[PDB]
DNA sequence: ATCGGATGTATAGATCTGACACGTGCCTGGAGACTAGGGAGTAATCCCCTTGGCGGTTAAAACGCGGGGGACAGCGCGTACGTGCGTTTAAGCGGTGCTAGAGCTGTCTACGACCAATTGAGCGGCCTCGGCACCGGGATTCTCGAT
DNA sequence: ATCGAGAATCCCGGTGCCGAGGCCGCTCAATTGGTCGTAGACAGCTCTAGCACCGCTTAAACGCACGTACGCGCTGTCCCCCGCGTTTTAACCGCCAAGGGGATTACTCCCTAGTCTCCAGGCACGTGTCAGATCTATACATCCGAT
């Protein structure tokens, strides 16, 4: 079954982590990434670098576990980068606060709220599911389309872990029927088309993977290409998956944000509600009250308007 | 010599012709148009007449009365299609009872 | 100076009945019942005229109003009559 | 003494009105009537007698068709009287009110 | 100066029997005036104000037969 | 088990059916009758698709229309269901017949 | 083509009085109602057909319909 | 020659009056048609345009829909009393009917 | 092209966002409303035309317009028609 | 009124898309500006016909009973019509192929508008007499108790 | 369950009487010739949408098995609308007056048809910009059989 820090103390490994540069509880279940469970209270188990890990957390460490063995320091980096430790929370909410006296009373309650560095493609097919629907439903979608075209890992009681699937796989033939009696609505297609036109129109895995170089200006444009993945989700892959740190995401929540909390309104915009023109434009409203790592500042107000 | 006699009607074909250029109905009028209204009024005309003339028989009485017209009128089922949102005045009714009305036997 | 069709209506009542007199009161009936039908007829022509983007009021005009207006056992008949009227003013 | 059965009269003078072409509504109250009415519309109005006798005749020609639609809605409910709700299914169903 | 009671009830009798009726009830004897009211009044509208068109003081019986007319209910014998 | 009173899959249905919008008749039967019917008036007529939707529009009013007054009768009757007597009553009083 | 009128199924009849507000169905009405729209269908099409016999033509289009029902007096409103 | 300004703006309305004017010598109604007889008839559909798409605003508004289709025309023409008696022997191409059911045909508590 | 046929259309638009500037009407609808417009232009010209014949006239002025108007319109519809239309008609002599 | 199943609507980290809105090219129908003649407004006037009045007359409307027959409520029966479930079926949709005639243009003709002269017909106007309404007497049809 | 008394309604005969209809003058509109202008009859060409067929999906029609609610026949009650006698009252009906307004005549003057330039409002068409719908799970709200 799944490990927990007490039932099995030598196969952990810790990293030093105090909860206010991370609360666990407050980044894997908030829309981020689809794929972490808390198998157990406090322990939260997903696929990390291909493979499973049960991650928790005490007050100054950040404790990570057919393994036999506690984690290397080789695998325990593999941690770090995907929770992009180098980065100092601490100063960037100082920042923030400091220009932000609304950012300053939401931060108070909610440390530790920070980005994950993630796979493009598990990124992108992610959120081609993400787009009209609800996390929960989210999970359950991603769920069932790894274990039905994604590589098979290791099982621990009744759930059997999967890597997430290959453009290969999801381009497969009679994807799109398959997806739909996993329940995916019309979101099915979405995927099989957006995998064909990747690896038979611009040039496969190489073409994503090269947006992160890529300027962020650039990358959106590439993204709005494929079926699926409009500006908001474009946003979405560019700041969690390739390093576009000032990429907004516009949903409706961030919708909300603006409206009761900064008391915003469209002005070079023709409408008042939410359309291309308008999205953009409250993008640049964030991105020109937060600065450079405005799309982490988001991800915090959407993790807090979440609860 | 007159329209009327040249087409073998009765019915004066240059007073129809008249009326249906004064009426400004369009602006051009056919020369047959005119005649074949005539005829056509004529007929209407000997078509109730008769019908009235064979009622007003029917009573013992050789002058023909509105109760005549509206009888002949009300006894053809096309005449009164024809006639079906109009009034006879002083015309009276169609004679009949339901049978339910009727005494019991 | 006012016009009726009480001598047309009294030469077809003679031609229909030679032995039965009319009432002027039903006459009054005779004259609003020809310019009633009269009008109703050439209502129609006119609208015809209009729908075929036409000028004209022809015979073909009057004998469709005819057929549009009279239900068919009288159409018929009405129709033929017309046409035999016309016909004969054409040959004269 | 000799009394005719309840009906038999009332069957009687059916015939009688159905064969007369009078105009069975007293002409001044009538002229009264219309000349009330109009007062709603203008005051000072005149009428020739002919206008009087045609609304006259309408009037009777309506209200004799109506009854007529009554009737027949009467005896459609197993009924032989006539009842208000007979005289406005009539109203509504010829599209009146 | 009330007059919808000038049409008595004989003469509403009179006009049943016409229509071909054995027994009336006995609030037909309004209803049957006020439905009288209603289309003389409807009809007279229309009468005065071609009246009014026509910049006259008396109402012609030829005015009263457009107005019958107009509303579908035509008449012969005045014009 | 589960089964519904008769009173109330009337009902419902008259709600869906008063809410909506559709034409209610089959397309293609309604043609297939139209061409029938107009074969007695000329041969290999030949019938514009906006033609065929016209009739059949405009029958539906018409028959829907029929169907609220054969109800009124029929209410009038003391009755809920509609007889062909109540048609028949509603067209002659319409003046259809 | 013959006997067509059967095309107007039952359950149509059954929608056409749901629509009307009627409640509850008879057996006769169904034929009752076909015997109505034959009659109802034919009178229009006699004067659409006339219309289009008047043109000189041999399709009848909507326009003639149009007219045919305001002739009937229906008076129909949409198509042109 | 001035700077050409239409009769339908002279008159502060919305609805053409040169149209009007044209169709009114082109329907053959009368030999002659005065000058302000189209501007009138212009002025009078105008009117009634605006109340019936008033109306029908209304309606599409109370069904939070933002376009105007047939059905919310004829509701809202059933719906008053007077476009009702205007338009009465008149049908509305898929308008639908006025949602209404006997109140005899209710079942009973 | 296809020769010019004269549509109401943008008049009816134009009517509709002035009066709810931010409501859109669909295609059914503006033949719907063009179909409504020549019936009722249709009845009112036709009636003012027999009446023009009624009086033995010749012309068809304002006053019989307004004359077919109060005899199609029903009630309080018909003196709105009036009213506004006498107020189009005073401003267009106004110039 | 209460309660558990059936339905119905709002919503959910957006996206697509057939329909609509809008911009623009381009003409053709609306405007501006003149004249011409006649349709309509206006002043004067005359008759007739609608309004108002009075007095006799009596037909018809109002009023009051007695009663009986018809509306109405209740009630039992029975059956037929609503409802649900499984089984055909042909409606509907997408696609292809073909051509009948709908819809335009082009030309010229013959058919109708129009005007001048002519003449007869069908409209007021007037006078007669016979078809018809009315009164009364008598023959005989339906109704309603007697038996 | 079929006859007389009694109204009641035709049949017939006499008796006025006032419209129906036959002449008569006439004058204004139908008829006839002739000229000129353009609506459309006839030819001809294009293309489009109506028809015909055909394969596939699947919502919809059909048929059969229930079972309970509604149509209908039957009884009993009571009430209110008939038929009829009696009283009144207001409508008919014959006069009278009388003057308001509808029709008619004769100016006369502005108002709209007709025509010729001249131009921009609206139509046709080509791109942006979207409101409705979207698969399905879920959180409620709403209705309905059973209690």
């Amino acid at each position: 079954g799944h490990r927990t820090l007490a039932s099995t103390p030598a196969l952990w490994a810790s990293i030093p982590c105090p909860r206010s540069e991370l609360r666990l509880d407050l980044v894997l279940p908030s829309g981020q990434s689809f794929r972490w469970r808390e198998q157990s209270p406090a322990h939260w188990s997903g696929v990390l670098a291909d493979q499973v890990w049960t991650l928790t957390q005490t007050e100054e460490q950040l404790h990570c576990t057919s393994q036999a063995s506690r984690p290397t320091p080789d695998e325990l980096e593999a941690v770090r980068k995907y929770f992009q430790l180098d980065v100092t929370l601490a100063q960037l909410y100082h920042h923030w606060g400091s220009v932000d006296s609304h950012f300053q009373e939401v931060a108070q309650k909610f440390q530790g709220v920070r980005l994950l560095r993630q796979d493009p493609i598990e990124c992108l097919f992610s959120f081609i599911c993400s787009s009209n629907n609800n996390i929960a439903r989210i999970t359950g979608m991603v769920e069932r389309l790894c274990q039905a075209f994604g590589p098979r890992l290791i099982q621990l009681d009744d759930v059997t872990y999967h890597g997430f699937p290959s453009l290969q796989a999801l381009a497969g033939p009679e994807v799109e029927a398959h997806l739909r009696k996993l329940g995916l609505g019309y979101r099915a297609r979405y995927v099989s088309a957006s995998a064909r036109a990747i690896l038979e129109e611009q040039g496969g895995l190489a073409w994503l993977q090269q947006l992160r170089e890529s300027s962020y200006e650039e990358a959106h444009k590439a993204l709005c290409i494929l079926p699926g993945v409009g500006t908001q989700v474009a946003d979405c892959i560019c700041l969690m998956a390739l390093d576009k740190p000032q990429a907004v995401p516009v949903d409706v929540h961030m919708w909300h944000i603006a409206q009761r909390d900064y008391s915003w309104h469209p002005t070079t915009s023709q409408a008042k509600g939410p359309s291309p023109q308008t999205n953009k434009e409250l993008g640049n409203f964030f991105r020109s009250l937060w600065g450079p790592y405005a799309g982490w500042a988001q991800a915090v107000l959407f993790s807090a308007d979440l609860r | 010599k007159t329209r009327s006699s040249r087409a073998g009607l009765q019915f004066p074909v240059g007073r129809v012709h008249r009326l249906l250029r004064k009426g400004n109905y369009a602006e051009r009028v056919g020369a047959g148009a005119p005649v074949y209204l005539a005829a056509v009024l004529e007929y209407l005309t000997a078509e109730i007449l008769e019908l009235a003339g064979n009622a007003a028989r029917d009573n013992k009485k050789t002058r023909i009365i509105p109760r005549h017209l509206q009888l002949a009128i009300r006894n053809d089922e096309e005449l009164n299609k024809l006639l079906g949102k109009v009034t006879i005045a002083q015309g009276g009714v169609l004679p009949n009872i339901q049978a339910v009305l009727l005494p019991k036997k | 100076r006012k016009e009726s069709y009480s001598v047309y209506v009294y030469k077809v009542l003679k031609q229909v009945h030679p032995d039965t007199g009319i009432s002027s009161k039903a006459m009054g009936i005779m004259n609003s019942f020809v310019n009633d039908i009269f009008e109703r007829i050439a209502g129609e022509a006119s609208r015809l005229a209009h729908y075929n983007k036409r000028s004209t009021i022809t015979s073909r005009e009057i004998q469709t109003a005819v057929r549009l207006l009279l239900p068919g056992e009288l159409a018929k008949h009405a129709v033929s009559e017309g046409t035999k009227a016309v016909t004969k003013y054409t040959s004269s | 003494p000799h009394r005719y059965r309840p009906g038999t009269v009332a069957l009687r003078e059916i015939r009688r009105y159905q064969k007369s072409t009078e105009l069975l509504i007293r002409k001044l109250p009538f002229q009264r009537l219309v000349r009330e009415i109009a007062q709603d519309f203008k005051t000072d109005l005149r009428f020739q007698s002919s206008a009087v006798m045609a609304l006259q005749e309408a009037s009777e020609a309506y209200l004799v068709g109506l009854f007529e639609d009554t009737n027949l809605a009467a005896i459609h409910a197993k009924r032989v009287t006539i009842m208000p709700k007979d005289i406005q299914l009539a109203r509504r169903i010829r599209g009146e009110r | 100066r009330d007059n919808i009671q000038g049409i008595t009830k004989p003469a509403i009798r009179r006009l049943a029997r016409r229509g071909g009726v054995k027994r009336i009830s006995g609030l037909i004897y309004e209803e049957t005036r006020g439905v009288l009211k209603v289309f003389l009044e409807n009809v007279i509208r229309d009468a005065v104000t071609y009246t009014e068109h026509a910049k006259r003081k008396t109402v012609t019986a030829m005015d009263v037969v457009y107005a019958l007319k107009r509303q579908g209910r035509t008449l012969y014998g005045f014009g």
